[PDB]
């Protein structure tokens, strides 16, 4: 039963820079790659009532969640308070994804670097967030 | 520590005509003013290995560049030695520019909004908007400055080239002629300046050392003559007064002959003693 | 200024660890004083960034590469790719460098000193992202305790005579401390001193007073630019150098007349590139 603006379930995750690139793990990093139709591009979003956040696990590795490391990268790890995400919906299914925890006493958010809107081979990082207008912090969650 | 206590201007690699400018706690980007509103003292803390950037404002004397966390805004606030008032000066070698990162959070660096004309914090990228030129304020003020040069013994007279063909240099009453104006240019390699007379294209103030103490204008396509280059050192307590010493032999200072103030008086070099006839006001032509 | 310079790169978090390359693999390793730890900095002026190229004599086209999107750094064939360019940011006052990826300048090299390899990190204040980039000659010679031989007799050696006789002569190698020199680079004067290991502060000093001669004397004489020397690698060697004096750079260190014989005087003479002015600086075996 629905508690929030983002229903529980399986999603693809995309950067607004590209409608043809999909979030998946590559080694220990997260990156956006060509469509594979595989489970590793599928993400299970689950609302957590107690803290009003979302945990997001990889369907191919369902005991691993999107988290972040001590080096500024998003990671795929076992459950911890680093796995709680606080989304800000800014358009149809466009979101900014804040870490639940303040980091370095700021909001920090998923951030993908672009070179003239090209994100190929970039790792997804966790970087400061100041507002809702940073294109590198905008992500599409597409139910599928 | 090679930068500790240095007074600098900071301008934008993205728009080299824009300088960090301070008034009443507001930092903005503004055209060159050649005055304290665009001057900043770099203050080094060796433990943090980071710098405070202190405004040389004459009225509020303890303002330092401050990141207004958690926003991305920048201002000048009273110096409390806080981490959000410290900055890493990271010199991008080969590009002659600096990335200026927050010591409190080095994920974030200064970014020049050249259309709002102010500064904010930003994550890094490869644009010139995060790159700055930090320069000794004297070099900054004088480099490419077209000036007139007067002895402090009489500010109504100027050092001039006689005319376009007569390359001699003497003292004359200011009459607004181009032979009475000089464009200063800093030579990065030599760490020295030339004074180009504006009546010519390639003529520079030169010590004619093969003729004792004479100074004349000659061509700057004579290339390795240190006698064409000068050190320009401010005199304490003054805004416009300088001693001017020759690069070939720094003991040789630009010198008003005798301290005589009459029209036609020789400009020469002489051994430096710092008397009033070896002090010069470098000024805007009105 | 750094373009085309061959350097070593070591860790501020551990100055005994250097960037080391073998067969496409980059690690952090103790000092080798050879090409495995040498890199040519190759500047691209339009990118304002550098390729960092291994001086490996077998595979000559390997450059420091970020294997984006992973955390791994290796050496790959130079394809002039964005993941092979680096911003060299000198942290002023700290005399260390941050090395940021051109492909993603939010990420910089991070020295994993426990794993002895390279990783990436966003910018922070730790020493693990700061590096010491040094001209390879300075890197090899600074704090190197060596023996110095003329190339006209490798089994002979520049020595001080004894702890009290501060004169300097040629003599056959016998492993004596009077026959070894600890080189120290003075960053300020951009020159070196040779500390004889039989004295605490005895340094090799050109005594210009008696003209052309060389003794050692106390290094607590502070502003003498004949207590200082320039060391220049003889081209296409491994261990061979010319040694020129700071006060007069035309005045190289000279083996009197070319005489490979015991007690032959050590002096300066006017440069000539001639064999009694070439020297082998080596680790004492």
């Amino acid at each position: 039963v629905e508690r929030t603006f983002l229903p529980n379930g399986n999603y693809n995750i995309k950067s607004i820079f590209s409608g043809s690139l999909y979030l998946n793990p590559v080694s220990k990093s997260l990156t956006f790659s060509n469509e594979s139709s595989a489970n590793n591009q599928k993400w299970n979003v689950e609302y957590m009532a107690e803290n009003r956040c979302f945990k997001i696990s990889n369907v191919a590795e369902p005991n691993k969640y999107l988290s972040y490391d001590n080096f500024g990268f998003i990671s795929l790890d076992s459950l911890s308070n680093r796995c709680y995400w606080f989304p800000i919906k800014i358009a149809v299914n466009t979101y900014i994804m804040l870490s639940l925890n303040k980091v370095n006493e700021l909001d920090y958010a998923w951030d993908i670097y672009d070179t003239n809107e090209n994100i190929l081979s970039q790792p997804l990082l966790l970087l400061p967030n100041f507002d809702i207008y940073n294109s590198n912090q905008m992500f599409k969650l597409e139910k599928i | 520590n090679s930068l500790n206590d240095k007074i600098v201007t900071i301008s934008c690699k993205a728009d080299t005509n824009l300088f960090f400018y301070q008034v009443a706690g507001n930092v903005s980007l503004f055209q060159q003013t050649r005055n304290y509103l665009e001057r900043w003292r770099l203050i080094y803390d060796s433990n943090k290995a980071a710098y405070k950037i202190k405004s040389m404002d004459i009225h509020n004397t303890n303002l330092v560049l401050t990141w207004n966390a958690p926003t991305h805004n920048i201002s000048t606030q009273q110096d409390s030695n806080a981490d959000n008032q410290y900055w890493l000066l990271l010199k991008d070698i080969g590009n002659n520019s600096f990335i200026i990162a927050s010591y409190k959070n080095p994920n974030l660096v200064l970014y020049a909004d050249t259309v709002a004309r102010n500064l904010k914090l930003s994550t890094l990228n490869n644009s010139n908007y995060i790159k700055f030129i930090i320069e000794d304020y004297i070099i900054s003020d004088l480099n490419n400055f077209t000036c007139k040069i007067s002895p402090i013994l009489d500010l109504n007279k100027v050092v001039q080239q006689v005319d376009v063909t007569n390359l001699n240099v003497n003292l004359y009453t200011w009459d607004y002629g181009r032979n009475q104006k000089w464009t200063i240019r800093y030579n990065e390699e030599k760490a020295a300046y030339q004074f180009f007379n504006t009546i010519l294209s390639n003529g520079v103030l030169t010590w004619i050392f093969s003729n004792g103490n004479t100074v004349r204008v000659s061509s700057s396509n004579d290339q390795n003559n240190d006698a064409q280059y000068w050190l320009i050192n401010p005199v304490s307590d003054t805004d416009e007064t300088y001693t001017i010493t020759n690069l070939r032999d720094t003991t040789k200072a630009l010198d008003l002959y005798g301290g005589q103030t009459a029209n036609g008086t020789a400009i020469q070099v002489f051994n430096y003693h710092g008397d009033d006839n070896q002090k010069w006001n470098i000024r805007n032509p009105p």
